[PDB]
RNA sequence: GAGCAGAAGGGCAAAAGCUCGCUUGAUCUUGAUUUUCAGUACGAAUACAGACCGUGAAAGCGGGGCCUCACGAUCCUUCU
RNA sequence: GUCUACGGCCAUACCACCCUGAACGCGCCCGAUCUCGUCUGAUCUCGGAAGCUAAGCAGGGUCGGGCCUGGUUAGUACUUGGAUGGGAGACCGCCUGGGAAUACCGGGUGCUGUAGGCUU
């Protein structure tokens, strides 16, 4: 049995990257967080102030509440036969924005534009992405020079 | 006595050195690891050959100590007591532990069966994997029936399947046997006893000054 | 002389600290009127220094009041700095200097260079440590973008003689 | 063979460096991260701080708020722009931090368009005076000090500007124990030792001081108060015009300048192809060099 | 590579270390949340809010200890 | 071409020594009456402007060290899933997918935002 203490086993989680020891940079202070947007919960050892716990490092999860210091988010916990929705209280330190929703919300701008823009070209624009569709036919030049002929070589004893 | 070496021979327990956290082991029997004429420096011992395993097993110091010796004693008689120059390239880091000896009767002392059965330690092992050397012996390169012969002899001291290789790198170094003597001519490579230093041509150029003067 | 006047407006090797020193063994009136001297020979008020860890073997303890020492800077430090020189007969050796190019030196007792032995004050020794700087050093002490003070700049053992030898023309050999 | 090298090769390999302005001695990230982060149910509110920096010849007085790509400078006063008007030398004192201080303020707040309301204090009483907000109007200006690496005892150059900003219609909050005319050991606030600094008068009983004392080395040490015959007196007036300046037209206009050329004052980084044959004949005009015996 | 009361790990350099100055936010309160978890409690902890203060020029920081441990229901007694 | 004031990314920016820096500016610097701090006007504070780029700083340099980015190491080590595959075992091949790290060898060496200067 392994004592139910805080942070046990967040010796290298909380830990600091090596040569990024220090002060933390400042512009991770001003970034903007309005309530409903997704944020990834790392936590970093140098604050130590509303840091996570070690269940939520690397989780993600939306906002529901902005306070002066810290954010208050709604993080999917998955204990044992259940998924429920934890919401825990963490510094700004401890979070970042997640760019996967940000290469989703540029693109519900970006298919909503083209498709304003596809009837004075009449144009019927594809927006699904389609999940890599085989390759067509196409021709492989010789260019003039025979292909190589390769061949498995004997055995060496070297190492 | 000891446990035979049938016990201990296969790894399996998790590395496990004399640290801060593991305290009076035994002494290892193997301390002398550079044998011969140490002094040697680079054209003297051209010829190189090796003595690698294939199995990945755990060699012992008692084992790596008496395949030294007789390793040594052919060599002694076979071009003088300084015509050679071997090198055991293991070092038993490993630690071995034993279970408690239970004598009399069952009530002294604080245990009668598997109850508290994290064994004391009582030796050393070096663990060896399928591509890796354990004997190194240079000499010239009209001795190369004697180093053959001599490793041949200490295959006889070790559990596993060992295989002999005279190797194509001159001496002890990294470095190939025909492209060496030119490569010191052309003075990418310099001698400093046992090994070489190599040169490379990115320092700064007051190194070179010195060098090619 | 076109190379041998450049370092007029800016290089010129001047003295910036004194360092006073006055060590005892005992806390007490061995101390308190070994800083009875300090106040006439200067005219400033000496700083005391305490013990830092004890050592036992020969009975001194930690936060014990162990020496006394004065900063003397400016005009004033010139004529106590010719008052040490004198004393020791304008004769110093090599060992005395150091990497960084200063010097210090000893005195057997304290009524040489000197005022007038008083009717409690002691028979003490003293010596004076010299900091030789030059006009720019002070950038490595501020607060608002400091440095070090270059390569070139600095001082060196070899040319502290070079103001020593033509300031107060004292003389060295012998070097050990 | 001395000792063993602190500042090794592994010692450059997990050396971690400061940040940028840290090691130049610029700026305390300590007191940046309390001054300067806005909070963050505030979600977009610019948090306004005045950054005065003392030079040895300059006064730099300005206001900036931060974003993620840098501070955005709103405004930005100068000691350098004040003989435009009535004084003309004696910069850097906490005179001319004063009127660089009250520049400051109302330079910013006509381009706000609030000239007309919130006119701070127009004649000077060295008291304590808060700007409160006068209702039905648009509101004041608050602001904060950002002192910087400057120590702040009692008396700093600093706070001439913090005075003048504030008797300029500017909204800080600040308190009277770090002005000149505070007094230490009795808790007390003297106010009219104060209006003796913001006008200059130390400076002119000093200059009275030393026509005592010397007659060359009063004008050796004021050498640029003999040019433009200014005396010893007509001082309080002297500052006094140019506190109505200020109020009059504290719009900024600058001189441009493009009739110039692209003239290289530098080196330029050399090459690749320059570097490799440098050290070609570095090789070549030493092998050559010492075959001559 | 020192120090930060202690175990060890993490954190920390115009700092969390050291030395000084000024002081009780180790105060009074209602909830929400996290950790163990059955998503019960205790213990500990994190964000707020309402007071009342402390500190600093100010931004701010503080409702015990740089973070991870240092402790206890009903009944009963006692005090406010 | 660039510099001050303020920054963002925190070494392509650091470190060692060398060479140059026109004008601005930053500095060194000159003092200690007031302001305010000391053992000491050296730091801190203040009032100044005789003197210089000597230093800081900026730019370049170095077959530089680091740091960054490539190769090579190497389809190697390791590995997902598979077999009534091998072998006495230790462990090793194959099938189906993913796939590193050092030595060694190249190249690079700060970008940049707001505001105000000089550079004819
Ligand atoms: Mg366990
Ligand atoms: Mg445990
Ligand atoms: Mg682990
Ligand atoms: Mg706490
Ligand atoms: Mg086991
Ligand atoms: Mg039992
Ligand atoms: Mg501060
Ligand atoms: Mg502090
Ligand atoms: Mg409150
Ligand atoms: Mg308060
Ligand atoms: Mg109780
Ligand atoms: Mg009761
Ligand atoms: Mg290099
Ligand atoms: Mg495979």
């Amino acid at each position: 049995t392994n004592t139910k203490g805080k942070r046990r086993g967040t010796r290298y989680m909380f830990s600091r990257p090596f040569r990024k020891h220090g002060v933390v940079p400042l512009a991770t202070y001003m970034r903007i967080y309005k309530k409903g947007d997704i944020v990834d919960i790392k936590g970093m050892g140098t604050v130590q102030k509303g840091m996570p716990h070690k269940c939520y490092h690397g989780k993600t999860g939306r906002v529901y509440n902005v306070t002066q210091h810290a954010v208050g988010i709604v993080v999917n916990k998955q204990v044992k036969g259940k998924i429920l929705a934890k919401r825990i209280n963490v510094r700004i330190e401890h979070i970042k924005h997640s760019k996967s929703r940000d290469s989703f919300l540029k693109r519900v701008k970006e298919n909503d534009q083209k498709k304003k823009e596809a009837k004075e070209k009449g144009t019927w624009v594809q927006l699904k992405r389609q999940p890599a569709p085989p390759r067509e036919a196409h021709f492989v030049r010789t260019n003039g020079k025979e292909p190589e002929l390769l061949e498995p070589i004997p055995y060496e004893f070297m190492a | 006595g000891r446990r035979p070496a049938r016990c201990y021979r296969y790894c399996k327990n998790k590395p496990y050195p004399k640290s801060r956290f593991c305290r009076g082991v035994p002494d290892a029997k193997i301390r002398i690891f550079d044998l011969g004429r140490k002094k040697a420096k680079v054209d003297e011992f051209p010829l190189g050959g090796h003595m690698v395993s294939d199995e990945y097993e755990q060699l012992s110091s008692e084992a790596l100590e008496a395949a030294r010796i007789c390793a040594n004693k052919y060599m002694v008689k076979s071009c003088g007591r300084d015509g050679f120059h071997m090198r055991v390239r293991l070092h038993p880091f490993h630690v071995i532990r034993i279970n408690k000896m239970l004598s009399c009767a069952g009530a002294d002392r604080l245990q009668t069966g598997m109850r508290g059965a994290f064994g004391k330690p009582q030796g050393t092992v070096a663990r060896v994997h399928i591509g890796q050397v354990i004997m190194s012996i240079r000499t010239k390169l009209q001795n190369e029936e004697h180093v053959i012969e001599a490793l041949r002899r200490a295959k006889f001291k070790f559990p596993g399947r060992q295989k002999i290789h005279i190797s194509k790198k001159w001496g002890f170094t990294k470095f190939n046997a025909d492209e060496f003597e030119d490569m010191v001519a052309k003075k990418c490579l310099i001698p400093d006893g046992c090994g070489v230093k190599y040169v490379p041509s990115h320092g700064p150029l007051d190194k070179w000054r010195v060098l090619h003067s | 002389q076109d190379q041998g006047e450049k370092e007029n407006p800016m290089r010129e090797l001047r003295i910036r600290k004194l360092c006073l020193n006055i060590c005892v063994g005992e806390s007490g009136d061995r101390l308190t009127r070994a800083a009875k001297v300090l106040e006439q020979l200067t005219g400033q008020t000496p700083v005391f220094s305490k013990a830092r860890y004890t050592v036992r073997s020969f009975g001194i303890r930690r936060n014990e009041k162990i020496a006394v020492h004065c900063t003397v800077r400016g005009a004033k430090a010139e004529e106590i700095l010719e008052k040490g020189l004198k004393v020791r007969e304008y004769e110093l050796r090599k060992n005395n200097f150091s990497d960084t190019g200063n010097f210090g030196f000893g005195i057997q007792e304290h009524i040489d260079l000197g005022i007038k032995y008083d009717p409690s004050i002691g028979i003490y020794g003293l010596d004076f440590y010299v900091v030789l700087g030059r006009p720019g050093f002070s950038i490595a002490d501020k607060k608002r973008r400091t440095g070090c003070i270059g390569a070139k700049h600095r001082i060196s053992k070899e040319e502290a003689m070079r103001w020593f030898q033509q300031k107060y023309d004292g003389i060295i050999l012998p070097g050990k | 063979g001395f000792v063993k090298v602190v500042k090794n090769k592994a010692y450059f390999k997990r050396y971690q460096v400061k940040f940028r302005r840290r090691r130049e001695g610029k700026t305390d990230y300590y007191a940046r991260k309390r001054l300067v982060i806005q909070d963050k149910n505030k979600y977009n509110t610019p948090k306004y701080r005045m950054i005065v920096r003392v030079t040895n010849r300059d006064i730099i007085c300005q206001i900036a708020y931060a974003r993620i790509e840098g501070d955005m400078i709103v405004c930005a006063a100068y000691a350098h722009e004040l003989p435009k008007y009535g004084v003309k030398v004696g910069l850097t004192n906490y005179a001319a931090a004063y009127c660089t201080g009250l520049l400051l303020a109302r330079r910013l707040l006509n381009r706000f368009g609030m000239d007309k309301i919130y006119e701070g204090q127009v004649e000077v009483t060295g008291d304590e005076y808060n700007v409160e907000s006068i209702d039905g109007q648009p509101g004041a200006f608050t602001c904060y000090l950002d002192a910087g690496l400057a120590r702040t005892t009692t008396g700093n150059k600093v706070f001439g500007a913090l005075k003048g900003a504030v008797d300029g219609g500017l909204s800080i909050p600040h308190s009277t124990k770090r002005f000149p005319g505070y007094d230490s050991e009795s808790k007390e606030f003297n106010a009219e030792v104060h209006r003796k600094h913001i006008m200059g008068q130390n400076v002119a009983d000093y200059m009275r001081y030393l026509m005592e004392e010397d007659e060359d080395a009063y004008k050796k040490q004021f050498s640029q108060y003999i040019k433009n015959s200014v005396t010893p007196d007509m001082m309080e007036e002297m500052y006094k015009k140019a506190h109505a300046a200020i109020r009059e037209n504290p719009v900024y206009e600058k001189k441009p300048k493009k009739e110039v050329k692209k003239k290289r004052w530098n080196r330029p980084k050399m090459s690749l192809a320059q570097k490799k044959d440098r050290v070609a004949q570095k090789k070549a005009s030493f092998l050559r060099a010492q075959e001559r015996a």
